[PDB]
């Protein structure tokens, strides 16, 4: 019912530009908290973006000056501007939903992005 | 606080009337008096418990002291065959009178 | 002014309603309402009462924490919200205005302008 | 989220007794408070309900008047007042909380956490 | 009170001091975006909300 | 009788307001006033 | 703030009770998701506020502690009961994660 | 007032078979706002109460899967998918409509 789906990654080559898309059936994005979180090969989660239901923007040290999230209120999709890519930005990364004291309820499948 | 009205009084067309209307304390305080004639929205003809209000002939008098409020009507006629309900005001809760049916003959 | 109310039906005990008592000029803004219930074998019993300006709002004893007299004098309406309506609230009632502007002055005045009655009945 | 019910023991019949309800571990604050009584093996009964900030104070016909309740929204408890006791209070007593914290979730409706109530005994 | 409800007070037609409020050493975040603390106290204003 | 219960027929609304003074009162008993505004 | 499992790699036999412990540094008390995630897979929920059963989440798995200490509890273990789980940070500014715990149904 | 009976009084079924619990109003419990404002509790032997389901045909936080409500206007039902062991103990049904709150007078479910 409430289903995340991805696409926009993949082989790009070092410091290149790139963009995910992450499009929402059932929740409304343009008045929910939308996180971006990362997951390198080997390595656990953690987080990069969330971008508020008010429209404003949340990116993580290592994010900053590189990564840019945005969205569209008439496809109701969610969207990361991937930029200066180095080869350490070589993860899977999945769309979830932000509630505060609740959890990431909702999740997406994933899209792998790799850098050479 | 509660204002005793006795069930009902009556007298024959053309004498005066007289109705009561007791309280504690009750001349100490603003009383109305209003008229409901069987299937009619009730009318104010006594308030301020000596003035009359435009529109009301002079026969309706009414008076208040000590404990007693009370209404006069000379030359009674058939139509003063109504309910009387004596009101008041105390620690702004209106409270109405039980209520004195006149019934001329 | 010229009053008429509406409202009045078939509830059963518990239910809810919400009657009303519309006025024909503006002059209503003036004049400070009271509801007034009438019995089927009985006479009157004062419900509610709010002032000119409806920051003065009364109820009687036994009926507090159920009905919410409410107006709009740009509206030139007045309410009275009718929940937990209970096996003896079947009555007549009567939307009446004192003049009064504030609660301190009611007693100078008493309701002079009556509209036609509204007809509740609660019953199983 | 506790909810531990104090006072409550063996009192006269016509006395008087406060009970409390010490909530924790959750807001209280915009939450509404239930009442729940049960005689020995009789069945869980309504008593009374109460609002996020007091003031609607709602009761059952046994508890007309002879039964109010409040709460400490600083200290996060609720009390409940009791006068001339019956014989047929004498039960094991619920503070419950409802579910949730908007409207038309009925102050008197779900009741989601239950405490593990306290025995009062109306008795000589 | 809450941040949601968060209390505002207005000071009109009295006469303020800064001077104990500079001299509170208990103020962990005392910053200033209108003007200096140590200016506040020679300064008048139209109106004050705490 | 020496009563006076008055009733303000003034206004309807009265809010959002930023002065409130309260004094002994200002006022056959001639009584004589001049208003005047000049800088605030 | 920094958040630490312990320990990484954990082993047990269907049935066995298992107490996963992710460690609070500073101490926070009711910011707590557990986030169990099937070998590359999605991630969902446990228990969040590190005390209340997630909706659909079933009855043998539990959560316990409030402070600085925090644990979960796995009443009796399944085959499927095999992932990686995760911690993280509640009502925070970095969501900061935990290191993951590889249970094994061994 | 809204009287509410249950059907039936006692419901003794063993363990791993399946049970329904009824409860019918009197009045209709139908759209306050478009829901069934009646609620389901089970208190279990010696302790109190906690919500098994809510608005009818829904359920609370952490219920086990195999209760489910169902009914509308003055029937419903409740569904256990399989009896067990810790399900023994009174179903009370409640409407949430009204002010005077009415609980149900106790069938229990027990081991036969």
């Amino acid at each position: 019912e409430v289903q995340l789906v991805e696409s926009g990654g993949g082989l790009i080559q070092p410091g290149g530009s790139l963009r995910l898309s992450c499009a929402a059936s059932g929740i409304i994005v343009s008045s929910n908290y939308m996180t971006w979180v990362r997951q390198a090969p080997g390595k656990g989660l953690e987080w990069v973006s969330v971008i508020y239901s008010g429209g404003s923007t949340f990116y993580a040290d290592s994010v900053k000056g590189r990564f840019t999230i945005s969205r569209d209120k008439s496809k109701n999709t969610l969207y990361l501007q991937m930029s200066s890519l180095r080869a350490e930005d070589t993860a899977v990364y999945y769309c979830a939903r932000d509630l505060g004291p609740y959890g990431m309820d909702v999740w997406g499948q994933g899209t792998t992005v790799t850098v050479s | 606080y509660e204002l005793t009205q006795p069930p009902s009084v009556s007298v024959s067309p053309g004498q005066t009337a007289t109705i009561t209307c007791s309280g504690d304390k009750l001349g100490d305080k603003y009383a109305c008096w209003y008229q409901q004639r069987p299937g009619q929205s009730p009318v104010l003809v006594i308030y301020q418990d000596s003035k009359r209000p435009s529109g009301i002939p002079e026969r309706f008098s009414g008076s208040n002291s000590g404990n007693t409020a009370t209404l006069t009507i000379g030359g009674t006629q058939a139509m003063d065959e109504a309910a009387y309900f004596c009101q008041a005001w105390d620690s702004n809760t209106g409270v109405f009178g039980g209520g004195t049916k006149l019934t001329v003959l | 002014v010229q009053l008429v109310e509406s409202g009045g039906g078939l509830v059963k005990p518990g239910g809810s309603l919400r009657l009303s008592c519309a006025a024909s000029e503006f002059t209503f803004s003036s004049y400070s309402m009271n509801w007034v219930r009438q019995a089927p074998g009985k006479g009157l019993e004062w419900v509610s009462s709010i002032s000119s300006s409806g920051s003065q709002i009364y109820y009687a004893d036994s009926v507090k924490g159920r009905f919410t007299i409410s107006r709009d004098n740009a509206k030139k309406s007045l309410y009275l919200q009718m929940n937990s309506l209970r096996v003896e609230d079947t009555a007549v009632y009567y939307c009446a205005t004192n003049g009064g502007a504030h609660s301190s002055t009611w007693s100078f005045y008493g309701m002079d302008v009556w509209g036609q009655g509204t007809t509740v009945t609660v019953s199983s | 989220v506790q909810l531990l019910e104090s006072g409550g023991g063996v009192v006269q019949p016509g006395g008087s007794l406060r009970l409390s309800c010490a909530a924790s571990g959750f807001a209280f604050t915009t939450y509404a408070m239930n009442w729940v009584r049960q005689a020995p093996g009789r069945g869980l009964e309504w008593v009374s309900a109460i609002s996020d900030g007091g003031g609607s104070a709602y009761y059952a016909d046994s508890v007309k008047g002879r039964f109010t309740i409040s709460r400490d929204n600083s200290k996060n408890t609720l009390y409940l007042q009791m006068n001339s006791l019956r014989a047929e209070d004498t039960a094991v007593y619920y503070c419950a909380k409802t579910r949730g914290r908007g409207l038309y979730d009925y102050v008197w409706g779900s009741k989601d956490y239950w405490g593990q109530g306290t025995l009062v005994t109306v008795s000589s | 009170a809450s941040v949601y409800a968060w209390n505002r007070k207005r000071i009109s037609n009295c006469v303020a001091d800064y001077s104990v409020l500079y001299n509170s050493a208990s103020f962990s975040t005392f910053k200033c975006y209108g003007v200096s603390p140590t200016k506040l106290n020679d300064l008048c204003f139209t109106n004050v909300y705490a | 009788k020496s009563w006076m219960e008055s009733e303000f027929r003034v206004y309807s609304s009265a809010n959002n307001c930023t002065f409130e003074y309260v004094s002994q009162p200002f006022l056959k008993n001639l009584r004589e006033f001049v208003f005047k505004n000049i800088d605030g | 703030i920094q958040l630490t499992q312990s320990p990484s790699f954990l082993s047990a036999s269907v049935g066995d009770r298992v107490t996963i412990t992710c460690r609070a540094s500073q101490g926070i008390s009711s910011d707590l998701a557990w986030y169990q995630q099937k070998p590359g897979k999605a991630p969902n929920l446990l228990i969040y506020a590190a005390s209340t059963l997630q909706s659909g989440v079933p009855s043998r798995f539990s959560g316990s502690g409030s402070g600085t200490d925090f644990t979960l509890t796995i009443s009796s273990l399944q085959p499927e009961d095999f992932a990686t789980y995760y911690c993280q940070q509640l009502n925070s500014d970095l969501y900061t994660f935990g290191q993951g715990t590889k249970l094994e149904i061994k | 007032d809204i009287v509410m009976t249950q059907s039936p009084l006692s419901l003794p079924v063993t363990p791993g078979e399946p049970a329904s619990i009824s409860c019918r109003s009197s009045q209709s419990l139908l759209h306050s706002n478009g829901y069934l404002y009646l609620d389901w509790y089970l208190q279990k032997p010696g302790q109190s109460p906690q919500l098994l389901i809510y608005l009818g045909s829904n359920r609370a936080s952490g219920v086990p899967d195999r209760f489910s409500g169902s009914g509308s206007g003055t029937d419903f039902t409740l569904k256990i998918s399989r009896v067990e062991a810790e399900d023994v103990g009174v179903y009370y049904c409640m409407q949430a409509l009204q002010t005077p709150g009415t609980f149900g007078q106790g069938t229990r479910l027990e081991i036969k």
